[PDB]
């Protein structure tokens, strides 16, 4: 029900482990969003999946196939 | 060196115009919707910020980390990619950058979405995926490539034939891992160099200071102490007095967020560089004369500073 | 070409599902929108500010005094309403700088991605670039921008060059891949592997040299033709 | 490099460019053919 953020005390916010993209931007890496019994939770913004590249100094990869993609500006 | 976002504000005008003085609160809801419209402009601003430096380092869909290997063919990133030494994981060069960069009247500072280290999270995403995949993490999939292989692709991309690299790569790679060095030599011993963000901090500091000072200036009144004019006056002459404090304190103000606000455009024309920067020299091989610094373009390495990105191009 | 005919046919119907879905979708326009018409409305409810005269209504103020008092009563009024009005021209100017350096922007990318084809890195959408179409929209302008996008990936060993007699090869445009016993030179952004030989490769000095050169015979197409 | 037929392409003959020189371009068919 209560949790210090570096952006001030936070009240009525469910603190959670659990990170997410920002839905409601707070400040400092915090977010908020409403979710499931229903809260507003709080919690350190993801940044995107986390990824490793299958690095070596004789491996490549190649596209087999591809996409035509049509996006809107 | 190029800004991204400056110190965002927000700015209590009840509080700056009167503080705790409801009789001068009540003489400043004469003047309508001029507070809601500085707050509004302020919190524009201050959003922007937030933008602006997403829109520069958010570029990277998935946070690439470098193998446990570095096996690149010589060149030596170790200054340039994460220290795992520090508290929050910024590289060597960027520990010399966020060295080199350096109230109750309503004034406050509001922090940035992103901390130091989640902006050092995205350079060290954009700079493992630049690394071990060339361009090819901007267009899609990062797809992994040998580091002398992806410099073959560079030297292709300025019209030198590859075998021009792999024919000298020891030479290249000395060369450049020299380089890196020398901006180590630049950054520790010549603070001017990140003059371009530490005046951002300083017009930002100077015009919170200036609005500060402001509140000294009496603007024809008896005095700018506003609980003198309540104390020595009566209702129909000290409303008199205090509409000129809160004439010059809102022209104060709106002097205030309209710099902000053609200050808050020039950073957002520099971060919309940084960002065309980041798309076209770090995710890519510009040909644009110029643009990736002075020479024929290879790569570009984006580390972080405060309120700013670097690039090593 | 079908399957590329298919999949811009697909993507194209995407974008009428995405707009007919999704209202939100324009809010770069719709927020300009209501900027304007949010300090237009500031704009307005301003006259109704007393601005410390005995009335915000300058009727009041002219029915029920002359001009010895009025003239005091309305310099109030008129000191607020031009400082109202200066505020929102101000800030007309400061948003006006925003969209002409957006309307620069859209007449860059109708010159670079509309007229032409860029090379620029995520200037024409994300992917590589291969064209763009302008639709108008109210107060703005939509491109459809269509690009490749490299997409199923395999993992392949590869070379720098490779050794023949004592000459190092490497390829003309593409790389050298391995299907892991037999070696091919394929171009970069599509797997289409090809026999190695004298036509699609360039000889520079000997196998001294290259850091991780490898072994494999380079086919020469007189050879076969000339010998037999 | 050595001037070659692989590294160069013919078009017109020696009348109608400015500052053309005289030189050898050889041919790498025609000793392997000749041997």
């Amino acid at each position: 029900n209560v949790f210090q953020t570096r952006a001030g005390c936070l009240i009525g916010a469910e603190h959670v482990n659990n990170s997410y993209e920002c839905d409601i931007p707070i400040g400092a890496g915090i977010c908020a969003s409403y979710q499931t019994s229903q809260s507003i939770i709080a919690y350190t913004m993801s940044l995107g999946a986390e990824n490793s590249v299958a690095y070596s100094n004789n491996s490549i990869a190649i596209p087999t196939n591809f996409t035509i993609s049509v996006t809107t500006e | 060196i190029l800004p991204v976002s400056m110190t965002k504000t927000s700015v209590d005008c009840t509080m700056y115009i009167c503080g705790d003085s409801t009789e001068c609160s009540n003489l400043l809801l004469q003047y309508g919707s001029f507070c809601t419209q500085l707050n509004r402009a302020l919190t524009g601003i201050a959003v922007e910020q937030d933008k602006n430096t997403q829109e520069v380092f958010a570029q990277v869909k998935q946070i690439y980390k470098t193998p446990p290997i570095k096996d690149f063919g010589g060149f030596n990133f170790s200054q340039i990619l994460p220290d795992p030494s520090k508290p929050s994981k910024r590289s060597f060069i960027e520990d010399l950058l966020f060295n080199k960069v350096t109230k109750f009247n309503g004034l406050t500072v509001l922090p940035p979405l992103l901390t130091d280290e989640m902006i050092a999270q995205y350079t060290s995403a954009l700079l493992a995926g630049t690394i071990t995949s060339g361009w090819t993490f901007g267009a899609g999939a990062a797809l992994q490539i040998p580091f002398a292989m992806q410099m073959a692709y560079r030297f292709n991309g300025i019209g030198v034939t590859q075998n021009v690299l792999y024919e000298n790569q020891k030479l290249i790679a000395n060369q450049f891992n020299s380089a890196i060095g020398k901006i180590q030599d630049s950054l520790s011993s010549t603070a001017s160099a990140l003059g371009k963000l530490q005046d951002v901090v300083n017009q930002n500091a100077q015009a919170l200071n200036t609005l500060v000072k402001q509140l000294s200036s009496n603007f024809g009144a008896i005095s700018s102490v506003l609980n003198d004019i309540l104390s020595r006056l009566c209702p129909p002459e000290a409303e008199v007095q205090i509409d000129r404090l809160i004439t010059g304190r809102l022209q104060s103000l709106q002097t205030y967020v309209t710099q902000q606000l053609i200050r808050a455009a020039e950073i957002r024309a520099s971060a919309n560089l940084a960002a065309t920067k980041m798309s076209e020299c770090v995710l890519g091989q510009s040909k644009r004369v110029d643009f990736c610094g002075k020479g024929y373009h290879l790569m570009s390495f984006p580390q972080s500073a405060p309120h700013g990105v670097v690039f090593l191009h | 070409q079908k399957l590329i005919a298919n999949q811009f046919n697909s993507a194209i119907g995407k974008i009428q599902d995405s707009l007919s879905s999704t209202a939100s979708a324009l809010g770069k326009l719709q927020d300009v929108v209501n900027q304007n018409a949010q300090a237009l409305n500031t704009l307005v409810k301003q006259l109704s500010s007393n601005f410390g005269a005995i009335s915000s209504v300058l009727n009041d103020i002219l029915s029920r005094l002359c001009p010895p008092e009025a003239e005091v009563q309305i310099d109030r009024l008129i000191t607020g309403r031009l400082q109202s009005l200066q505020t929102y021209v101000t800030q007309q100017l400061i948003r006006a700088a925003e969209i002409r350096a957006s309307a620069n922007l859209a007449a860059t990318k109708m010159s670079e991605c509309v007229l032409g084809q860029s090379k620029r890195v995520d200037f024409c959408g994300k992917g590589y670039h291969l064209m763009s179409f302008p639709q108008s929209a109210p107060h703005g302008v939509v491109f459809l921008h269509v690009t490749y996008v490299p997409a199923q990936e395999k993992n392949f060993t590869t070379a720098p060059a490779i050794c023949h007699d004592g000459k190092a090869h490497f390829p003309r445009e593409g790389v050298f891949v391995s299907n892991g016993t037999h070696w091919f030179v394929t171009q970069r952004n599509f797997y289409e592997p090809q026999i190695i030989t004298t036509d699609n490769t360039f000889v520079s000095g000997n196998c001294d040299v290259v850091i991780g050169i490898v072994n494999n015979t380079v086919y020469d197409p007189l050879q076969p033709e000339l010998d037999s």
